[PDB]
């Protein structure tokens, strides 16, 4: 009555049998700009089911020695499907989430995992060892794609800010001896109604493995870990041409 | 007392006690606010509410 | 109207933000019930699942045998404007006579409250603020005495022309708010309301604000915010030849009528920059100290 | 009298013995009712823990 | 307060309020005006009105 | 006047008139004590209270 649980939106549907619990983001769920928030003055257009629907990004290796991946959303959806389609025609946008990452294993493997939404990670870099040069992070570790980017100092989060205080946030942990996955809805938090979604990234998630993998010779030796997101209720606004970046 | 209403706070469930001598409302004191806390937001913020008395995975 | 039978019972277009929790007025502490000793199966307060990722419901009944306590600690010291409202160093600057610096009886100094680190780390402890102020603004000589000397404070909105020097015909401030004050008097004191675009500040903007291809010479404008850049603060010595004493004004700002959302980690670590979430690559200073051992203190 | 809220709500000095079992008349044994065949699911009544 | 009515408005459709601590009503502050505007003035100054539904030269 | 009930004389049988200007009553004046006093409590600290019309020990 709580363990298993099942996820259906759109066209696709995720079962999970070592489920924890599902839980909501800030106690709001994701919905549609009302009159009062509203700034524009033209229509916005609402795909309905051809958006909202999982998304599964791509698989990770968590081996003994990981540090730690981020991904910063909503740039990972920027070329799969309707809805990498339609942020590169249009100007506004408005969506929350439904972040959802398996990772399994055997009742002989330990382990954990933090799954955390931090919102506006900004990263920032070493400054150049000792603290000297004013150096800014590229293009290519800002906003890493749909493959994630590894935790290179993962106690402060390559962002000063340290890890012991990141379950302030929204966070469930995977945990390889009573669950398997973590499933976080997450609604959409900006200080505008509508946004770019070609250079705000509004919020990142957050995998690092706290208590590291163990296993003896002969289990198998690779442990993946896959997301899978879904938006729901998005919203677009305001036409023009096909522009990349 | 006749002024406009445009302070910071406009439009919420705190109902403040405040002096002002001007015609704007961004210029008045701190004041007392309304004391009301939401724990349910930060700390059980889940789908289905468990009670303390059960183990919540069975 | 509407015929179709999968838009009428529909649920596209839920405007209102169905919440889970909603906020009960809670002036004081919670108090304490009597509990007894308890024996039971099945009933257990004590154990929980971290893994479901809300905190620990245990009450202090459920655990121990208590005692009735009428508790009458007051919450009232906690709130945000109780812990804002405190006016902290925002900014200096500097007027000397001869020197490279500001060596022409004028400095402009661009608003941001990010660039001292006991003001800038209680107030990057959450990301969206809005907040009015009340700017303070004291001065005095180097060596802290006091001159009769006139000094002459304006706010410059963006997109305002900057004064080029003192003689400049962008002091007559037919329309930019400016303070006109001595030093032999009280320090000055404004109430500025929250004047941005936004329906908040926000100290961490992750992104771009514009558009094209980032290569690295356009990096360093990565987290600038157009949101918060709230103008340029200008100050001189009122009067057309060069004056004699040197000057250094100081500005304390403390927030009132605070709102804020989304709580985030406070930094640990040393601030390097200004709007720049920099730190030292080398020195990763843990946040709490080192003992010997685990099993001894 | 008592004014403090943990003697009043209290159960300090429990005299009584608190019996679970209450003793029945049984002059002779037990009969035995009629029984069928039964095949369902859940109900085990010969499956128990020592 | 009675004092003399001798400002720079008085004889107008707008009405303010305002605060003042002399005899004379030149030395009060300026106060809140009433939000009233006319775009049909400067903008539509024509003797026939006609309708942003038909074309007007027909 | 609205303000916060927070000084050091809350929860007594002593009323004060005092005169305050800000949210917080420890800033407030001194004022004007009640009057109550009780001889009885370091004078005659006794159990049984004997009147002085009769010697004590007899
Ligand atoms: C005579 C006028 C006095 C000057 C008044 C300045 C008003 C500006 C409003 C101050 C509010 C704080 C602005 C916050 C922005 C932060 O610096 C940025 N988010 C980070 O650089």
């Amino acid at each position: 009555s709580d363990r298993v649980a099942q996820l259906t939106i759109g066209n696709s549907t995720i079962t999970t049998q070592e489920a924890a619990n599902i839980i909501v983001g800030y106690g709001e769920w994701p919905s549609y700009c009302s009159d009062d928030d509203a700034t524009a003055v033209d229509k916005p257009t609402r795909p309905d089911v051809s958006v909202n629907r999982f998304y599964t990004l791509d698989t990770k290796l968590w081996e003994k020695s990981s540090k730690g991946w981020y991904w910063k959303f909503p740039d990972v959806l920027t070329e799969t499907g309707v809805f990498g389609q339609n942020a590169q025609f249009h100007y506004l946008y408005r969506s929350g989430f439904c972040i959802h990452v398996q990772c399994n294993a055997s009742k002989f493997h330990q382990g954990a995992l933090l799954v955390a939404i931090l919102p506006e990670y900004v990263i920032g870099t070493v400054a150049g060892g000792t603290g000297t040069e004013d150096s800014h992070p590229p293009y290519k570790q800002t906003q890493p794609g749909a493959d994630g980017f590894e935790l290179q100092h993962p106690y402060v989060l390559d962002a000063g800010i340290p890890i012991s205080q990141l379950t302030v946030c929204h966070h469930q942990r995977i945990n390889l001896r009573t669950n398997n996955c973590a499933t976080i809805i997450v609604p959409y938090m900006n200080t505008l109604p509508f946004d770019s979604a070609l250079n705000h990234c509004n919020f990142g998630l957050l995998v690092v493995p706290i208590s590291p993998l163990d296993f003896d010779q002969g289990a198998t030796p690779v442990i993946p870990i896959t997301i899978t997101l879904a938006p729901m209720c998005s919203e677009f606004a305001g036409l023009r041409q096909a522009v990349t970046q | 007392s006749h002024e406009n209403s445009n302070s910071a706070t406009e439009g919420s469930t705190i109902n403040y006690t405040t002096i002002n001598y001007y015609k704007d409302s961004y210029a008045a004191t701190a004041g007392k606010q309304s004391l009301k806390q939401d724990p349910d937001k930060f700390a059980n913020p889940v789908k289905d509410i468990f009670t303390e008395m059960a183990a919540p995975l069975k | 109207g509407d015929r179709v039978a999968d838009v009428i019972e529909s649920s596209i277009g839920d405007s209102v933000s169905r919440a889970l929790t909603q906020a009960l007025p809670a002036p004081t502490g919670q108090n304490t019930q009597v509990s007894s000793h308890r024996l039971d199966t099945g009933e257990v307060p004590a154990l929980q699942a971290a893994e479901i990722g809300a905190s620990s419901n245990t009450s202090d009944e459920s655990m121990i045998e208590t005692r009735c306590v009428l508790n009458s600690h007051s919450t009232a010291e906690t709130t945000l404007d109780s812990f804002f409202s405190r006016a902290g160093l925002v900014g200096e600057i500097d007027l000397p006579l001869e020197g490279t610096t500001n060596p022409n009886g004028y400095a402009n100094w661009d608003i941001d409250i990010t660039g001292y680190a006991q003001m800038r780390r209680k107030v990057e402890l959450f990301t969206y603020m809005r907040f009015d102020a009340e700017f303070t603004f004291v001065a005095c000589t180097p060596t802290g005495q006091v001159v009769p000397q006139l000094l002459q404070y304006m706010f410059v909105p963006p997109g305002a022309p900057k004064p080029e020097s003192r003689e400049s015909l962008a002091w007559q401030t037919a329309t930019n708010p400016s303070v006109f004050v001595k030093l032999t008097d009280p320090p000055a004191q404004v109430s500025v309301p929250f004047m941005s675009p936004a329906s908040a500040y926000q100290w961490f903007y992750d992104g771009y604000p514009t558009f094209g291809e980032h290569k690295q010479e356009k990096d360093l404008e990565y987290g600038a915010c157009p949101n918060n850049m709230m103008g340029t603060f200008s100050v001189r010595t009122v009067g057309s030849s060069k004056s004699k004493y040197p000057l250094v004004v100081r500005i304390y700002m403390r927030m009132k009528h605070v709102r804020a959302w989304i709580p985030r980690p406070m930094r640990n670590q040393n601030y390097l920059f200004k709007a720049n979430p920099n730190y030292a690559g080398n020195s990763i200073k843990p946040t709490g100290t080192s003992r010997s051992a685990i099993t001894t203190l």
